[PDB]
């Protein structure tokens, strides 16, 4: 007998005239996994089944269970729960995200504007693809380590206060850290031009050095450190 | 579809629809590093206040500066008052200042890990009390 | 392709180090010369400032360019007030100095 | 029916599936200027490929001297020769050409000092058709591998004009007259109902590992296509074949990678002795995945335990110098520490043999091509297509050897795209498709929506995976496969009792996996019934009461003087299974092997042999 109180954001869409509202759900931590997404799941197979979540390797891959958890963004199959009775874990859906339904946020737009970088390896001449591999020394792949592990759960992202306020027009983070990892490159040819598609006062330059991505990044990654560099980049690449 | 077309559409579903935006300030976990960002914007904007009105009262306001010291010295000027004017107008400018470094530090890519962060962070806390101290008794 | 962002943000951070230059060579040399350098950088760091403050905040057509449009005014009478002080009176580094020793 | 609305799309060609093998196949088609879709009920990257973490085999020769027909046999002999070596012999070719297509495509391979990819050594694979020690020809990156092949892969299917079907479940295929047309789906944003139709369809749904209570699986591997296939009439094949991955951890039972192995790996009881040496004397733990993980459940049952249970073995790493750890193993350093609290380069893990793979599946051609079983011959359903785990050409056969399946990916939804592109074109007939079609999938859907019933579908899934997971595990006898056969049987009697509280249309979650249910249990139901028939042990699946390989002839002797057993008396050969959506029966019947090879002059047929690492 361990009790543990779980406050969770919930709205249904379904619902006339529901708006947001948090309901508190009584766990008993013995039958229970160690991390938050294993009560969100004893929650919803137990007690009530109207609790809606993105969820799939519990492994701390995919990235599906991003959300904010005690103020933080992280994930539900990495973060493990405060076993601290006397205090009541709060579960909220990513910030600034238009809610589709209890904690499942409109993700469209972060994925439109990764698409909009063009996260793939580009050659100035594609016509001898398919048959050589490529040469890249082991220092020159080094680059890539704690840029290229990034996951897209966009915990980064939606704690950056720029990109709340301006989520339309602002890349964010994780968007940004991954041009940086085509940018340093070694294969790619198109760095200059990559580097060029940020020059604007929107896409790159509303990072003011805020470092909530660096600190909630549930990988460890360090996404501000790499607009700092895509900075100093853009300020000296010639031509 | 193109990754423009995309986000035209996304805007268009969520604006046109009745989905609450997802609490953000009110929820989010504040931290020192964090805390201390929202100051420089505010010591920022405090102290082009400062200059702005100071430079608008020399085109909108009548006499010399030598004779607007008087209109100070005519409201009786108290000791220790005068010592929390100076600092009062000092915190601004000290802190600003001191964490402008720390902003010109991380823009050549030096000292950006959390663990540095909070170290930094807490050097300008600990500089800004002591400069401001130091230079409002002079 | 121009880089008009990219040298707008030097810009800041070139006249951010000149600031940090003037504030410990007004105290050590005051003088003329370094009221309207500590004039010319001053104003123009808080017009480039403000400006990032009104970039992010100020949603809108109208509204955009009708802030920016005011905070060029607004800067500008900045800059030629502290020419007019540093011509017509004490001039800022001597300013600061009176309103120190009191 | 008249209280969902039904939008009608028209395409060239649906995949269903959005992991490494589905996008493979998505953008290839378009590649080939087909308007082409892809349903999926993930977001792409979300695709359980991203787990991947060992690598992906292509006998590139970066390491040492390499023959692409060392790896074909090194499969064929995996496969416990249930493989058909006519698919083998087509991916092991293809192997280095589709390795270095990823490569080219921007993937982050590991590098050599010649600056090539990196290979290293991993369970079962050999130089010199055996005779020539341990193979490196597992392609990584680093530990994160599968990670890298399905962002690398989404990253390259931008560039081409496919319409996704993001966060869609397919509910049915779009049969008519034994035909596909297509697939209906669940639009899971806003609960509409879309019939998306077209001239070919792909599906490459993966695995169906949820069918247990432990596996190294995600929640949402519920073998849906599996299902799609079988509730169309269609066979499925060697389902009874399950993958039990040596190294799970014993928590969560999340993957620990065979690559630690492949690194330098020991597996350990409690007595201290490294037990892998006497079970296999020369391969030792970097054999085969079916019987590493024989030998630790076998040292479980006598005793030598690990834990305070005494039912798990550990995974040694303190002897590897920690820089070969931080480069080589670093996905599973953290995952160990998050799960198991095991700092890697000090302590050693608690693994345990989870299910992990899915050979089974919907029988294919090398070409990808869906085959149906009529009059004892094999017959191509025409316009559908699978590939991945959620097929069946049975490249892996009885086993499926370390760091295949996402080689098996790459190439064979490579295949289904040329497969197509080379027997139409783009801009041809959609086959029109009737008024009333799909018209169950939607009332079936109807029903689970607003299900009134007395059993929730979490207590009805936890029921099914208990009971493959004691019935059906690792070792399994008559008896005891029977008991697990009527109580699956009556659990299928059960869905018709299921409880759903959730009554909305937008992301219903509480509907969807009670749809995966139904799913799940078509798939548990033909695992079930194909193991308790079979009388034999072969690769994965091993009887205790029938201990033997029975093959057409005694291979442990020569064959000469020997004679010919009936087709319908040994058991080398593929079972294929159905069932009657109603009373839930399982009927099955069976398939031959094919032997010969693509081309016996460039790649020479391996015949049966006693197979012992
Ligand atoms: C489980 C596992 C497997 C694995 C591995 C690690 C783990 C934890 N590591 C491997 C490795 O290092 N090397 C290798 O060769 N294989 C490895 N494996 C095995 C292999 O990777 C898996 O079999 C493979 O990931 C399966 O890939 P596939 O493309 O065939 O399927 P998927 O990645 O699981 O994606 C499934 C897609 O189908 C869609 N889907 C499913 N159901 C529906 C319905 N209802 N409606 C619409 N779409 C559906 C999903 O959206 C998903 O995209
Ligand atoms: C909120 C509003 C804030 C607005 C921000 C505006 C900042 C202006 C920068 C001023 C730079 C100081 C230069 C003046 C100076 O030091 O020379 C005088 C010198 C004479 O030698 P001396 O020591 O008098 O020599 C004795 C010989 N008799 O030294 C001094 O006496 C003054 C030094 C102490 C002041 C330093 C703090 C700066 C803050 C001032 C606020 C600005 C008001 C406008
Ligand atoms: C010499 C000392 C100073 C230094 C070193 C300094 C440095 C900086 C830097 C580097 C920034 C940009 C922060 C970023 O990277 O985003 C900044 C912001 C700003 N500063 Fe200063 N500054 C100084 C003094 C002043 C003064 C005297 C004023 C008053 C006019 C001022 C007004 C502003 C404003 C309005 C901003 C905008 C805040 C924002 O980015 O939104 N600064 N300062
Ligand atoms: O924008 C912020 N300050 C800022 C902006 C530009 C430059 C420096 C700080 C900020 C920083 C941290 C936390 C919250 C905030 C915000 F909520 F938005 F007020
Ligand atoms: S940088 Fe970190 S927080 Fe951001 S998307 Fe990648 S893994 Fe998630
Ligand atoms: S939270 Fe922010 S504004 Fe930049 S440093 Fe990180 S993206
Ligand atoms: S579910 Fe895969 S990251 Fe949490």
């Amino acid at each position: 007998p361990r009790i543990k109180k779980f406050a969770i954001y919930r709205w249904d869409p379904d619902k006339t005239g529901d708006k947001p509202h948090m309901q508190t759900y009584e766990i008993d931590l013995n039958n229970c996994g160690p991390m938050v997404l294993d009560a969100l799941i004893k929650i919803k197979n137990e007690i009530d089944s109207t609790l809606t979540f993105r969820r799939s390797c519990r492994e701390g891959i995919c990235g599906s269970c991003a959300m904010n958890i005690n103020g933080g963004n992280t994930l539900a199959c990495t973060r493990r729960i405060d076993t601290n009775l006397d205090k009541v874990s709060k579960i909220y859906p990513l910030p600034h995200m238009y809610v589709i339904k209890d904690l499942v946020p409109d993700l469209s737009n972060f994925y439109a504007q990764y698409k909009s970088i063009e996260p793939y390896l580009k050659k100035k001449d594609e016509s001898q693809e398919g048959k050589q591999q490529y040469l890249q020394s082991i220092e020159e792949r080094e680059k890539l380590d704690g840029l290229y592990e990034c996951i897209l759960c966009a915990c980064c992202s939606t704690s950056c206060p720029s990109y709340w306020w301006n989520g339309d027009k602002y890349l964010g983070p994780a968007v940004l850290m991954q041009a940086y990892r085509w940018m340093i490159d070694s294969r790619d040819d198109f760095t200059e031009e990559r580097l060029a598609k940020l020059q604007d006062p929107f896409s790159l330059y509303r990072c003011h050095t805020i470092m909530n991505c660096t600190g909630t990044c549930p990988k460890g990654l360090n996404p501000g450190k790499a607009i700092a560099e895509i900075k100093k980049m853009m300020a000296t690449y010639k031509e | 579809t193109t990754a423009k077309e995309e986000m035209e559409r996304f805007w268009n579903k969520n604006l046109g629809s009745n989905r609450p935006l997802s609490p953000h300030i009110t929820i989010y976990r504040w931290s020192l590093p964090m805390a201390m960002s929202i100051c420089h914007r505010g010591t920022g904007i405090a102290l082009s206040a400062g200059v702005s009105l100071f430079g608008l009262s020399a085109l909108l306001l009548p006499g010399n500066f030598e004779s607007h010291l008087e209109l100070v010295k005519s409201l009786c000027l108290g000791p220790t008052l005068i010592y929390t004017a100076k600092f009062g107008i000092v915190f601004p400018l000290m802190y600003h200042t001191w964490n402008g470094i720390r902003h010109l530090i991380w823009d050549l890519g030096k000292g950006l890990t959390i663990p540095q962060l909070t170290q930094s962070g807490v050097v300008v806390l600990i500089l800004t009390v002591l400069s401001s101290v130091g230079l409002a008794a002079m | 392709s121009s880089k008009a962002a990219s040298l707008h943000w030097t810009g800041e951070r070139v006249v951010s180090v000149l600031l940090l230059g003037l504030l410990p060579a007004a105290y050590l040399n005051p003088c003329s010369a370094m009221d309207y350098s500590l004039a010319a950088a001053l104003t123009l760091h808080g017009h480039w400032g403000i400006g990032q403050v009104v970039t992010d905040y100020v949603r809108g057509d109208a509204l955009q360019k009708a802030a920016k449009a005011g905070l060029l005014a607004l800067s500008a009478f900045t800059f030629a007030g502290l020419c007019y002080f540093n011509y017509h009176d004490v001039g800022i580094c001597k300013a600061v100095a009176m309103l120190w020793k009191l | 029916s008249t209280q969902y609305p039904v939008v009608d799309h028209e395409f060239d060609a649906v995949v269903v599936g959005a992991g490494g093998a589905g996008l493979r196949a998505a953008f290839g088609l378009s590649e080939a200027g087909f308007n082409t879709a892809c349903v999926t009920k993930l977001f792409p990257t979300r695709s359980h490929t991203v787990a991947a973490q060992g690598g992906i085999n292509a006998a590139l020769g970066n390491m040492e001297e390499d023959n692409w027909r060392w790896h074909f046999y090194d499969t064929v002999k995996g496969s416990d020769w249930l493989g058909d070596q006519d698919a083998i012999h087509y991916m092991t070719e293809q192997a280095p050409a589709s390795v270095v297509e990823l490569e080219n495509y921007g993937m982050p391979f590991s590098r050599t000092e010649d600056g090539k990819i990196y290979q290293r050594a991993f369970g079962g694979q050999s130089l010199k058709f055996g005779k020539g020690g341990q193979a490196h020809r597992c392609c990584c990156v680093a530990d994160r591998t599968g990670h890298s092949l399905l962002h690398t892969l989404y990253g390259r299917s931008l560039r081409y004009d496919t319409s996704y079907f993001v966060e869609y479940f397919a509910l049915d295929l779009l049969m008519e007259n034994g035909e596909c047309r297509g697939v209906i789906a669940l639009c899971i944003e806003d609960g509409s109902i879309h019939r998306i139709r077209a001239r070919n369809t792909v599906v490459a749904t993966g695995g169906y590992g949820r069918t247990y209570f432990s596996c190294t699986s995600a929640h949402t591997s519920t073998g849906d296509g599996t299902a799609m296939v079988t509730r169309a009439g269609l066979p499925c094949q060697d389902l009874e074949f399950v993958q039990f991955h040596p190294t799970g951890i014993y928590g969560a039972g999340c993957l620990i990678t065979e690559g630690c192995r492949g690194e330098g790996g020991i597996l350990i009881n409690s007595q201290g002795e490294r037990f892998m040496e006497r079970y296999a004397p020369v391969a030792k733990d970097l054999a085969s995945r079916d019987v590493v993980s024989r030998s630790m459940t076998l040292e479980i049952r006598e005793g030598r335990g690990c834990g305070p249970e005494k039912d798990h073995v550990y995974l040694q790493l303190h002897h590897l110098p920690p820089e070969q750890l931080a480069v080589r193993l670093p996905g599973i350093s953290e995952t160990a520490m998050i799960f198991a609290g095991v700092d890697v380069t000090k302590e050693p893990i608690p693994v345990l043999p989870t299910v992990h793979y899915n050979m089974g599946g919907i029988p294919t051609n090398y070409k990808g091509q869906v085959l149906r079983h009529v009059n004892g011959q094999d017959q191509v359903v025409p316009g559908l297509y699978a590939c991945g785990e959620a097929a069946c050409a049975s490249v892996h056969g009885a086993n499926r050897l370390g760091a295949n399946s996402l080689l098996d990916l790459v190439v064979f939804g490579r295949a289904c795209a040329l497969s197509i592109a080379e027997s139409c074109r783009p801009g041809d007939k959609v086959p029109s498709i009737k008024p009333n079609a799909g018209e169950e999938s939607v009332m079936n859907l109807d029903k689970l929506r607003f299900a009134n019933g007395t059993i929730r579908t979490s207590e009805l899934r936890l029921s099914m995976q208990k009971s493959m997971q004691s019935h059906a595990a690792v070792f399994r006898v008559g008896s005891v496969l029977q008991e697990g056969c009527e109580k699956i049987l009556r659990l299928y009697g059960d869905l018709q009792h299921l409880k759903t509280f959730d009554r909305g249309m937008v992301w219903n979650t509480d509907l969807v996996e009670t749809l995966e249910l139904q799913n799940l249990m078509l798939c548990a139901l033909q695992t079930i019934y194909g193991a308790e028939a079979r009388k034999e042990s072969r690769g994965a699946h091993a009887r205790e009461d029938f201990k033997e390989r029975v093959d057409e002839y005694d291979y442990s002797k020569p064959i000469q003087g020997q004679q010919k057993k009936p087709f319908q008396e040994h058991w080398r050969k593929h079972t294929l299974s159905y069932v009657d959506v109603k009373t839930g029966k399982v009927s099955l019947e069976y398939r031959p092997v094919i032997d010969k090879t693509l081309n016996e002059a460039d790649c020479a047929t391996v015949p049966p042999a006693i197979r012992s690492y």
